[PDB]
């Protein structure tokens, strides 16, 4: 039918709402008292013990909540087991980094049902959003530019559904991994789009289908920048889901099937570790990271590389166009960035058939051995490879070369290098060195030229 | 069988096992796994012979030196720093 509610208004249920194929079933969203959507405030000031805010000043008005520094809240989706501190960590970094209000917002009442339920509850968290940004605006003059709304799976269309009630004005939009079942294909207005925000950036990680391979992210592009690390499929470190023809979305959402949630809750990991590592997850503007492993797309640009997560406002193009997608790689654990680097490599010495390793030293650290090649190594013939450093460097001082291969060599032969180009994402060359060659498995230094 | 080419995080049971024959297990409880070697500069293990290390030993061309000291620490822990030469 429709719906009303108190506060947030009415809530219909006609297409595209309901009805179109994505979505069929008629469902309309649980009230506002059953969803039950809290905003819990976290900030510099009380940075482990969050303060319960709402929508109103003898909630506001005692509190932490500040209006000279930006808001950004955290909307959640799947909450994996263990998971449920996430949201929070996000704030602890954000605190490592500036002054936030970071508002945490929760609905797990809303949430814990069928994924049905939750797709259509979801309205009523992105009309809560909008209200509460209504409010600090009429309340306190405080503009929707400093909001940014964080939002993981159904999380992310909460947030989309905020700031289309916002009208677009809240500064920015991040998709966490949009899930895919009921969103995908679906209209803008039921979805995450560029209109959502001033500029939304979204994290794509696991894209692959809901079915047949619980796929659980969109895949599709909904930002005006969508940056797919590990190529927006499977990340390292996480476990596939087996395949089925058959999958229970609702089972996989209440947590009566199995899941490796892995590959979804990557994005928000990504994010987190984002803060804290400000160069350290460069995209790359590929056109599928097919080509991108294929070392065809690098350096950055003329006007960057656009930071994935936290710092992609900083990118100086990041609203000409909409759905602008970057490639890059990331690491596997733990930090999770990493620096990526082009060396060519040219060949003096014997013919002879080997690996060929390089490894950089600047100012401030080296990397380990990336090999270059493998195979016939002829003198004079140049090689090269881009590889992921998990060590940013710093300025180059020096490269070192080594080569070896599995097999007794009776000449005792001798590779060296004759130059080595180290060339940085940002795309500054660096030149070394050589006239020496050197025996298998010694280390050649070679030194700027 | 012999098993071979284990990648880099796999379980293992000596270092030959691993691509880069480097078993290691920090503690000595602890499951061991294949590890990536040293890099220049960082703490490594000289060469054992038990075939899993606390520390992996270095990647190519690099030394570690530290203390092959007697036995207890060469039956045992003998660390160092990879350095070139």
């Amino acid at each position: 039918k429709e719906v009303c509610y108190e506060r947030l208004g009415c809530f219909s249920d006609d297409s595209p709402w309901s009805g179109i194929t994505e979505r069929p079933l008629h469902i309309l969203p649980w009230s506002p008292k059953d969803v039950n959507t809290r905003f819990l405030l976290y900030t510099n000031e009380n940075p482990n013990n969050f303060q319960e805010v709402a929508a109103d000043s003898s909630s506001i008005s005692g509190s932490n909540f500040k209006t000279n520094r930006k808001t950004r809240f955290i909307i959640h989706g799947f909450i994996d087991k263990g998971e449920e501190n996430w949201l929070a960590n996000v704030c602890k970094n954000l605190f490592k980094v500036e002054s936030v209000n970071c508002i945490c917002v929760d609905w797990k009442g809303g949430s814990r049902t069928g994924y049905t339920q939750a797709s259509q509850n979801i309205r009523i968290v992105g009309a809560e959003v909008a209200y509460f940004v209504e409010f600090l605006q009429s309340a306190f003059g405080y503009s929707p530019s400093n909001v940014h709304v964080i939002g993981h799976s159904l999380g992310a269309h909460a947030a989309g559904e905020a700031g289309r009630r916002t009208n677009g004005t809240i500064g920015r939009i991040t998709g966490l991994d949009p899930a895919e079942p009921c969103f995908q294909g679906t209209p803008e207005l039921v979805r995450l789009d560029p209109s959502d925000a001033k500029f939304v950036d979204v994290i794509h990680t696991d894209g692959a289908p809901i079915v047949p391979n619980l796929g659980f992210g969109m895949s599709q592009v909904v930002g005006h920048l969508d940056f797919f690390p590990n190529g927006g499929v499977e990340m390292p470190g996480c476990k596939k889901n087996i395949l089925s023809q058959i999958v229970d979305i609702d089972g996989i959402w209440e947590g009566t099937r199995d899941f490796a949630a892995c590959n979804h809750l990557r994005s928000y990991k990504y994010y987190t570790d984002s803060i804290v590592n400000p160069d350290g997850f460069a995209g790359f503007p590929c056109a599928s990271y097919n080509v991108f492993t294929a070392n065809k797309c690098f350096p950055c640009p003329s006007g960057g590389c656009p930071q994935m997560g936290h710092y992609a406002d900083r990118y100086p193009g990041k609203t000409n166009d909409v759905g602008q997608k970057f490639y890059l790689d990331t690491g596997d654990a733990s930090n999770f960035a990493r620096w990526r680097y082009k060396v060519s490599v040219t060949l003096s010495g014997k013919k002879v058939t080997g690996h060929i390793l390089v490894s950089l030293f600047g100012n401030k650290g080296n990397s380990k051995q990336y090999e270059i090649f493998k195979g016939t190594l002829k003198p004079d013939s140049t090689h090269s490879n881009e590889f992921d450093s998990d060590v940013d460097v710093g300025d180059l001082q020096m490269v070192k070369f080594i080569w070896y291969n599995n097999v007794i060599n009776p000449t005792l032969p001798r590779v060296g290098a004759s130059k080595i180009i180290v060339e940085t994402n940002v795309g500054k060359q660096f030149n070394f060195c050589s006239p020496e060659t050197v025996r298998e498995e010694v280390l050649l230094t070679l030194t700027p030229c | 069988g012999i098993i071979i080419n284990l990648d880099e995080g796999e379980l293992c049971l000596n270092s030959a096992q691993c691509k880069s024959n480097c078993c290691q297990h920090d503690t000595i409880l602890s499951l061991l796994r294949c590890a990536l070697k040293a890099r220049e500069n960082s703490e490594c293990s000289a060469f054992t012979l038990y075939g899993v290390y606390y520390k992996c030993p270095c990647e190519r061309g690099l030394t570690c030196e530290g203390d092959k000291s007697l036995v207890g620490s060469i039956t045992n822990t003998n660390f160092g720093i990879c350095h070139n030469v």
